RNA sequence: GUUAAUUCCGAUAACGAACGAGACUCUGGCAUGCUAACUAGUUACGCGACCCCGGUCGGCGUAACUUCUUAGAGGGACAAGUGGCGUUCAGCCACCCGAGAUUGAGCAAUAACAGGUCUGUGAUGCCCUUAGAUGUCCGGGGCUGCACGCGCGCUACACUGACUGGCUCAGCGUGUGCCUACCCUACGCCGGCAGGCGCGGGUAACCCGUUGAACCCCAUUCGUGAUGGGGAUCGGGGAUUGCAAUUAUUCCCCAUGAACGAGGAAUUCCCAGUAAGUGCGGGUCAUAAGCUUGCGUUGAUUAAGUCCCUGCCCUUUGUACACA
């Protein structure tokens, strides 16, 4: 009855309309929710040459790929939380759900 | 009674110390230990600042427990420097009269900006290019 | 002692500051003093926010030089401080009032530049610094593969300093920049 | 107590190397080849001697007693990590060997490396660096 | 014979044994995260992995 | 170097020429007065043309302006 | 060019010139003391040891680079 | 009365070495008169005693945190490696010899093995610690 | 005239404009206000342990909460206010209030370089080889070679230091792989050590990890000696990774113990959490950082100016240069 939705996602402001959208559907749905918790965002950091060869100034790049990851818990059956899960999804959020 | 709970940080750089002040005897302690064993010991009287420009009445009644986490030596020692006396006087302005609150501040100023200001100087990044944030590597002309 | 201010067991008053052209330059006199000399920063921001800092932390800032020694504030704290217990230990008085003596006696009142050279006066706050360079490089030569440590190299440079036995290298430096200006005007 | 006492020697004559009986014990070992800092601390610690003293006040059947513990290593209780000789080519046998030896099993080793004419005895004959270094770059002030 | 001595190199392990999965060199390899190509097609495909330069 | 450009001052202008009533002499009153009547993108260059805009009703109250 | 030819131990003169003159100067550090008896440094940390067993000199502050010592009290 | 905590932490680990000398316990190894206690480390001690101070410092450090095996112990003991033309990093202590001193605070009982790995302070030596932080005290008033 | 700026004020054969700069995005402190938290803590308790009612416990669990932790909407600073200088316009300095009254990075205009890359591509044109191959594979060597010089770095030349114990503080981060055969490690034993053996945890705020990192703090040993600085060279031995270490892959133990006493002409980088000291992460990695890129601790001297040297940008002048 406890399950878990995890959400992962690239880009933010998509990341928070979709849990904010299964905020207000865990509030109409009515039943036992807790807040969303924000884990630490990550940012894959990759450093590498400007120059294809190695003739010049040396110059370096900072590719950057923020990450963030949320997580949501429902007092509800498994019907509920596929019934809210199986609606509106957009490709910005990976959703992973957990029973346990 | 009503518990007087004040929970007050104070911020160095990475140094992030939280006093936390209530109703009871004179004793001051951080981490459990009080101001006499912190090293270096060269510093107990930059800790004994506020005791010894304030008066040991006014430290008689509020305890003062501070958790500490972040930072180097020096960090932390002015940040719970900075916290035990912003935490001061935050319970002066939020228990007692607010006349006493503000001499007791006008106090801190006049002695230093670092005892309520904390400073926002933080680590400049490392560029590309050179050892450090605003040096580089020597150039080797032919 | 909410009065009066103890630098460790030292008082803030009983400064008698004979120069009348440093007494906006040296900040030790009841607004400036504290306990210890250590401090965060934020001194050299401004231009003229350097003349507001201490003169036992404008020592103990450039004591700390030559690349091993270069972020030991707590450490060249504790060579002042020991340093004026030799000071008071040999002279009796103020140690304080020894190093603005040594300050007042030892910064040079003319200099040589280029516009040949020409010789003309510096500023006040040229000589303090001047000075405490003078005295530290004294120190430190001193102090440079010899028993007699630190503490007591520093001691006896301001001591000399404030006598005027011309025994010190600052003196020694003062008075062969005073030639070479006197020669070169 | 630390006066000058009598029978106070200067120059101290221990396995045919002049001692300065100026230093502390401990670091006056170490002036003898083939025993340095470490192996001479193991050998005051494992003899009853207070290291506090200076070499001078140290009497001459107690360092007889040290010669014979330096010769011995095995018999007076030192383990064989100490050693510069662990398992040695000829007698097999571990032992710590005293300013004389030391040269004597290092030239026998070059000796035997010239014998069989290796790599490393053509390196040591050459004058040049034998643990595999670089000397595009480094190794000018011996070569003229 | 043939078959026997045409891969008895062992490839468990070096910069040679693995490769880009774009150009197949053995140059520059970005090994990190299983990307496993290099560093010049890494710089070419950034904006279709979602590497952009924001810092 | 505190110098504003031809896209604040321009813009500012027409700001007080087609609302003079509605602002005033208050920053913190005609700043949201101009967030509210111009779409301005973002918080630095609203605040730079609600300052011009200010400098320019000061210079309206010490006299006439060009 | 120059090399110090500093004692290792006490002699019978400069045990007496310690006892008689070290307890008479202003500064008692063992670098003042070595230079000006040709002595050891840790000869004249010794010697500090033993004054302060004998109870001849008074202690200021101690620290693990240097010690300071001075004379009686005067009253 | 008071902790460890108010009490001077430098005299104390030598008080707790005095303890230890009292007691003579111990069963030390035969190996500890000739060991360095690291692979970082130069030399031997200077001190024929450092193994009591040593269990003095674990016995306080196991008092402030347990859970403390021996890696904990290689970290709290780790230091400079002083590679010497190379810069110097940091390396962990020795494990054998946290190892022997487990072994003998195991053997007579002032610590215990806790779950799920880790050594705990068992009540004796909580109020063994406290009445010589007590005497510390009492010395120092 | 002014500005970091062709940034604006203002005259004006100009007017309307466009790129760049500015503007923009991200990073950093200011929030005791909102949203949230059993993958983070705080305060009160129920206990348990110890010392003489009180103190501590990262030892356990819970009635609220986000102050410490994290990330979202935001807000906050704009020359806003005062006093001077200035056509009273554009702007500049100081100051009260205030966390900032100039943080840094990315992008960065027209046009050009006979700059580097065909050794990044199954991006490619021309020429050459194509079976005794310049295709490909296997075995070994070499890319490390050494009378010499140059460039970037590391270690020291010491007592402001070396050695030995005690104490005490982080964040960038990374972590089990399509092929891929190779992860980070808690804990207990064997050993001084590198390491070995067993069960665990972790696809990551869960486990390493409260990331117990160094300089620094305290207490002995040293005594101006190329000495307990320094660790080059070299011998003997023990393990790890790999099919294979010999030209010592790397790590550890003992021993041998060189130059170096602050470095000439000349030259590199920099002005605030900056230089510098110091250590920790990623890439190269099976074994591996004397490199590079990020991060943390301690943390200054001196300057708020100049064309003197080296160059750059507008105006005028001269040219017999225009591969200038």
């Amino acid at each position: 009855h406890r399950i878990r939705i995890t959400l992962t996602s690239r880009n933010v402001k998509s990341l928070e309309k979709v849990c904010a959208d299964l905020i207000r559907g865990a509030k109409e749905k009515n039943l036992k929710v807790k807040g969303p918790v924000r884990m630490p965002t990550k940012t894959l950091r990759i450093t590498t040459r400007k120059t294809p060869c190695g003739e010049g100034s040396k110059t370096w790049d900072r590719f950057q790929m923020r990450i963030h990851k949320r997580l949501i818990d429902l007092h509800s059956p498994s019907e509920i939380v596929k019934q809210i899960t199986s609606i509106s999804i957009e490709p910005g959020v990976e959703v992973e759900v957990t029973i346990a | 009674g009503p518990l007087q709970s004040v929970q007050v940080f104070g911020r160095k750089k990475t140094a992030t110390a939280v006093a936390h002040c209530k109703r009871g005897n004179g004793l001051i302690k951080v981490n459990g230990r009080p101001l006499e064993m912190i090293e270096p010991r060269t510093l107990q009287y930059k800790l004994l600042e506020p005791v010894l420009l304030l008066g040991k009445e006014r430290f008689a009644g509020v305890d003062i427990r501070v958790r500490v986490k972040g930072g180097g030596h020096v960090a932390q020692i002015y940040a719970i420097r900075q916290s035990i006396s912003k935490a001061l006087v935050a319970y002066y302005q939020k228990y007692v009269d607010e006349a006493s609150k503000k001499e007791i501040k006008d106090i801190l100023i006049q002695y230093d900006r670092t005892l309520l200001v904390a400073d926002p100087r933080r680590c400049e990044s490392k560029k590309f290019g050179g050892p450090g944030a605003r040096a580089r590597y020597q150039k080797s002309y032919r | 002692t909410p009065d009066i201010k103890l630098f460790g067991k030292w008082s803030t008053d009983d400064v008698q500051i004979n120069d009348i052209s440093l007494q906006d330059y040296i900040a030790v006199k009841e607004k400036y003093a504290k306990y210890l000399p250590h401090s965060a920063g934020r001194y050299a921001a401004k231009r003229f926010r350097k003349a507001q800092c201490p003169i036992v932390e404008r020592l103990t800032n450039s004591m700390m030089m030559h690349g091993r020694n270069n972020g030991k504030k707590l450490m060249t704290v504790r060579i002042v401080k020991h340093a004026f217990e030799i000071i008071h230990l040999l002279t009796g008085e103020n140690p304080l009032q020894v190093l603005v003596n040594a300050i007042i006696n030892s910064g040079p009142r003319e200099d040589s530049t280029r516009i040949r050279r020409q010789a003309v006066d510096v500023s006040p706050l040229r000589r303090v610094n001047q000075a405490i360079w003078l005295l530290c490089t004294g120190a430190r030569e001193a102090a440079f593969r010899n028993i007699k440590t630190i503490a007591e190299c520093l001691a006896d440079e301001l001591i000399n300093a404030a006598k005027g036995s011309s025994n010190s290298y600052a003196i020694k430096k003062k008075d062969e920049l005073e030639r070479v200006a006197k020669s070169n005007r | 107590s630390l006066v000058i006492p009598e029978k106070f020697q200067h120059i101290l004559r221990v396995l045919n190397t002049n001692i300065d009986g100026r230093r502390k014990i401990a670091f006056a070992i170490t002036a003898i080849k083939g025993v340095g800092r470490r192996y001479a601390h193991v050998v005051l610690r494992k003899a009853d001697i207070d290291l506090t003293k200076r070499a001078g006040e140290l009497t001459e059947d107690e360092v007889e007693r040290v010669i014979t513990i330096m010769q011995n290593p095995r018999q007076y209780k030192i383990p064989d990590w100490f050693l510069n000789r662990q398992k040695d080519v000829k007698d097999g046998k571990y032992s710590q060997v005293l300013a004389n030896g030391l040269d004597n099993k290092l030239r026998e080793d070059l000796e035997r490396l010239k014998k069989i004419r290796a790599h490393r005895g053509l390196r040591h004959f050459w004058g040049l660096r034998v643990r595999g270094q670089h000397t595009k770059t480094t190794g000018r002030r011996g070569r003229t | 014979g043939h078959q026997q001595l045409y891969w008895s190199h062992p490839r468990k392990f070096g910069q040679g044994s693995r490769s880009c999965r774009v150009c197949s060199n053995r140059h520059g390899l970005i090994r990190k995260y299983g990307l496993n190509m290099c560093r010049q097609c890494f710089r070419q495909y950034a904006k279709d992995i979602g590497f952009i330069k924001l810092d | 170097g505190r110098v504003r450009t031809k896209t604040v001052k321009k813009a500012a202008r027409v700001i007080i020429e087609k609302y003079y009533t509605r602002l005033g002499n208050d920053f913190h009153t005609n700043k949201r007065v101009c967030e509210e009547i111009a779409i301005i993108p973002s918080k630095k260059l609203r605040n730079k043309i609600a300052g011009y805009v200010t400098h320019l009703m000061k210079r309206i109250q010490r006299g006439p302006v060009r | 060019r120059d090399k110090l030819n500093n004692l290792v131990l006490f002699d019978k003169a400069t045990y007496d010139k310690l006892c008689k003159e070290v307890p008479n100067y202003k500064l008692i550090t063992p670098a003042v003391v070595s230079e000006r008896l040709k002595i050891r440094g840790s000869l004249a940390r010794a010697a500090l040891q033993e004054l302060l067993s004998k109870g001849l000199i008074k202690l200021v502050s101690k620290h693990r680079a240097q010690v300071i010592y001075t004379r009686n009290t005067k009253g | 009365g008071v902790t460890v905590k108010d009490v001077n932490q430098q005299e104390f680990v030598r008080a707790l070495a005095a303890f230890l000398k009292k007691s003579g316990k111990l069963k030390v190894p035969e190996w500890v008169d000739t060991v360095k206690l690291a692979k970082h480390k130069e030399l031997a001690p200077y001190d024929e005693n450092w193994f009591y101070t040593r269990a003095a410092s674990t016995a306080r450090h196991l008092y402030l945190r347990g859970g403390a095996g021996v890696g904990s112990m290689t970290k709290i003991y780790g230091g400079r490696q002083r590679n010497g033309v190379m810069p110097s990093h940091f390396s962990r202590g020795s494990k054998s010899v946290a190892r022997r001193v487990l072994q003998a605070l195991e053997g007579l009982k002032m610590v215990e093995k806790d779950q799920d790995g880790g050594r705990k302070l068992t009540p004796q030596g909580q109020r063994d610690l406290d009445r010589i932080a007590g005497q510390v005290a009492a010395a120092k008033k």
